[PDB]
């Protein structure tokens, strides 16, 4: 008949058909007596297949026929079974690996303890030395899950391994293999943000395709959203818009109105326009603008956010968008009444009504014709005047106003008009609106423009006064307003000049915050040195700061320098050791702005120019000797001295005529000959070897160098010392 | 190509000995996943105000 062994030879071969095979040997198997004579034959020539690692395709064949032919005393699917489980341990990788893979092919074609002992076995090779053995455990007790079953120790596993395994693969294996379970979910939408591109590419697929999105909470779904939206690779953009948004746009049944609800518009808004976005762009407007029946009153956040991303969307979708924009939106004055109508509804907490709102304000940039604008100007104008409305809606409707009217003059004198309307009748909130109009027109003005003698009129008569105002709310505006105006002509940042910096030191600290804003900014355009012929303090001031307990003003008075240094506006070894300093201080770990900022600063300035490397150089020592005489008290005692002097070198080397490490090897030889038995010593040497020498400087430096060996005690820095010695020999 | 005739004493493969799987001591999920800010050097010739 036929023989396993021929079986065997024959499933080898590429075009051989196997279901053939399997009723040849099938037969052969029935037609024997004592099946046992059999079963030891079949295991005998499997061995032979399972004893190589390596995935040569003849031994692939064979294994998926004795795989398939098995499952298509006891035996013999439970002979073989039985013969899997007391070799998994086997000394040979591939073996295990051959083991773990014909119980995973098993276990997946066919229709006692054996469950038992493969549950055992396959768990312990989950913990594997070779990663592939571990992938072939995971897909072997993929089946043997129990998610209802709390702490099962499959799934027990896949939790530890999804995020613990050293290598991808085995990842990604138990990510499509995981349960979706209630404390499974968190692992698997975890894996979104997995380093390999594939595994975070499959965490929406499962996600999509194996979780309800009802299990999901609603900040999750907005993570995911957000999360793959942006991610880096548009394989994982396409990947969660593909699976995971288009199904659960499908769940809304392909609407979008209802999808959003689902979102929580209201909070975060800036992703559902994304998701908007990105669905606009996927759908044809004939349907997009089919979900607006001229607008309709009564609607949802989700409806009024909707129709104002769709508004803008169809305008930039130039000639087509036009037509299908023309059908949601009416004539730029009808829906002025709309806007305004709206808007006299507000005094259980309807913070909606205010976001709503903004949405519909917002549309406004959508409309046109000039008639029209008068008119939309008219009510707009109305509305800022009528109070009871929230500031919240102040700014957003100033803006939509100011777009408009085209002329510097004309916005100053529109604005003057509504002012005045509001200043009539008599509390602070009056105020706020009215300085909220004022820096929403200062910083749309244009430079050119400075201070018309109306604006001198408004700055005499609210911004002014404002500073000194007892309510809080009432200063920082004023504040604001102030470095606006100053910007727009130097002789009044002058005389005020000396007032911002009063702000700075006395007043509340939010105030600050934009008094710094203010001070930076108007330094950054006149320079320093307009303001030393009053304030001769000035850059003391918003130095000290620095050392500040308050983060906004560390990273404020902290960035505001950087800016000042970058645009060679300021040169200071001083306060760039003082930042240099700040940077490595411990107090500044959780100030993520900060910390970030001068990472970028400190490289971009450096090799920007030898002037700004020699700031460096000029500041070496002072930063290291600050570092060094640091009680043990302040958190510069914590710094590690050598991380900042190899800062120091690196940012000075000439690889970005004497040339900067030319310079500071002098400053450093000089050093170690003052104190060559410093605590300090094994930095200085070290700074030393690693600075990029000229060729030139090495007979002067030679000299230097052989004194620094005379004087220089500790025999780790003259081992050092010595090598540099022979390399200048050279 | 897989030669099925030679008796191979394939006792060397499926023996055992030590040791199979990688040992107790042996990570966290920091080495798998990604950390999430972004400073744009524009950023640093820009205003506040505007």
């Amino acid at each position: 008949l036929l023989s396993i062994k021929e079986a065997f030879r024959l499933a080898q071969q590429p075009h051989q058909n196997q279901a053939k095979l399997v009723v040849a040997l099938s037969r052969t198997y029935r037609t024997m007596d004592d099946k046992t004579v059999f079963h030891e034959e079949f295991i005998h020539y499997l061995k032979y297949v399972m004893v190589v690692y390596k995935r040569e395709p003849a031994v692939e064949r064979v294994i998926e026929f004795a795989a398939k032919f098995v499952t298509s005393d006891g035996g013999l699917l439970n002979y073989l079974f039985t013969f899997l489980l007391k070799s998994h341990e086997a000394n040979s990788n591939a073996v295990r690996f051959r083991v773990c893979l014909l119980i995973n092919k098993l276990l997946g074609s066919m229709p006692d303890d054996v469950f038992d002992k493969i549950n055992k076995a396959m768990l312990i090779r989950l913990k594997d030395k070779i990663p592939n053995v571990r992938i072939q455990a995971v897909l072997a007790l993929s089946r043997l899950q129990d998610p209802k079953d709390d702490e099962c120790p499959v799934v027990n596993a896949y939790a530890t391994l999804i995020e613990n395994d050293s290598n991808p693969e085995v990842r990604r294996a138990v990510l499509s293999c995981i349960a979706p379970s209630a404390k499974t979910l968190p692992k698997i939408v975890g894996r979104t943000k997995d380093v390999k591109e594939a595994v975070r590419k499959l965490a929406y697929q499962v996600l999509a395709e194996k979780v309800h999105m009802r299990a999901m909470s609603i900040a999750q779904r907005v993570m995911l959203l957000q999360q793959g939206l942006n991610d880096r690779s548009d394989a994982v953009k396409q990947a969660m818009q593909k699976h995971l948004l288009q199904g659960w746009l499908r769940f809304s049944e392909g609407n979008i109105l209802e999808l959003l609800h689902r979102l929580d518009v209201e909070n975060s808004s800036e992703v559902a326009v994304s998701v908007l976005n990105a669905l606009f762009s996927i759908t044809p407007l004939s349907e997009l603008v089919g979900l607006c029946k001229i607008p309709v009153e009564t609607l949802t956040p989700e409806i009024a956010l909707y129709w104002c991303a769709l508004c803008e969307y169809l305008k930039s979708k130039g000639d087509e968008g036009e037509e299908f924009l023309e059908q949601i939106l009416p004539e730029p004055v009808v829906y002025a009444d709309y806007l305004l109508s709206y808007i006299q509804s507000i005094p259980g907490n309807l913070m909606t009504k205010e976001f709503i709102g903004q949405q519909l304000i917002l549309i406004i940039k959508s409309l046109d014709e000039e008639g029209g604008r008068k008119k939309l100007l008219a009510v707009l104008q109305e509305i800022l005047i009528l109070p009871t409305i929230p500031i919240s809606l102040v700014s957003f409707l100033v803006e939509r106003l100011l777009h408009i009217i085209i002329d510097d003059n004309k916005r100053t004198q529109i604005v003057t008009e509504i002012i005045s309307e509001i200043r009539a009748p008599i509390v602070a909130e009056t105020l706020q609106k009215c300085l909220i109009l004022c820096y929403e027109l200062l910083k749309q003005m244009s430079i050119s423009t400075g201070l018309s003698a109306t604006m001198n009129g408004i700055i005499e008569s609210l911004i002014l006064p404002g500073i000194i105002s007892i309510h809080p709310v009432v200063r920082n505006l004023a504040v604001l307003c102030l470095g606006c105006c100053g910007l727009q002509n130097q002789d009044f940042a002058r005389k005020h000049f000396v007032l911002l910096l009063q702000v700075l030191q006395i007043d509340d600290v939010t105030i600050k915050i934009s008094a710094l804003k203010a001070i930076f900014d108007q330094l950054m355009t006149f320079g320093i040195e307009p303001f030393k012929t009053t304030a001769k303090n000035v850059l003391k001031l918003l130095s000290d700061f620095l050392d500040s307990e308050v983060s906004e003003l560390r990273t404020g008075a902290a960035e505001g320098l950087a800016k000042l240094m970058f645009s060679g506006l300021l040169v200071s070894s001083r306060i760039l050791s003082r930042l240099i300093l700040l940077w490595y201080n411990p107090v500044t770990e959780e100030d993520v702005q900060l910390r970030h900022c001068l990472g970028v600063f400190f490289p971009v300035f450096a090799y920007a120019s030898r002037t700004n490397q020699e700031c460096f150089e000029e500041a070496f020592l002072p930063t290291l000797q600050t570092l060094a005489n640091a009680p043990a008290s302040s958190p510069l005692a914590e710094i590690d001295i050598t991380n900042v002097a190899e800062l120091l070198v690196d940012l000075t080397r000439p690889s970005g005529a004497l040339t900067v490490h030319d310079n500071l090897a002098m400053k450093i030889c000089n050093e170690i000959l003052t104190s060559p038995c410093s605590p300090e010593i094994r930095v200085y040497t070290k700074a030393l070897s690693s600075l990029e020498l000229s060729s030139h400087l090495a007979k002067d430096l030679l000299v230097l160098l052989n004194e620094i060996l005379e004087q220089v005690k500790d025999r780790t820095c003259l081992r050092a010392l010595e090598k540099i010695k022979i390399q200048l020999e050279k | 190509e897989i030669d099925f005739e030679d008796d191979i004493d394939f006792d060397v493969y499926f023996r055992k000995t030590k040791a199979a799987t990688i040992l107790t001591k042996s990570q966290n999920w920091r080495a798998t996943t990604l950390p999430t800010f972004n400073y744009n050097v524009d950023t640093l010739v820009q205003l506040h105000l505007k």
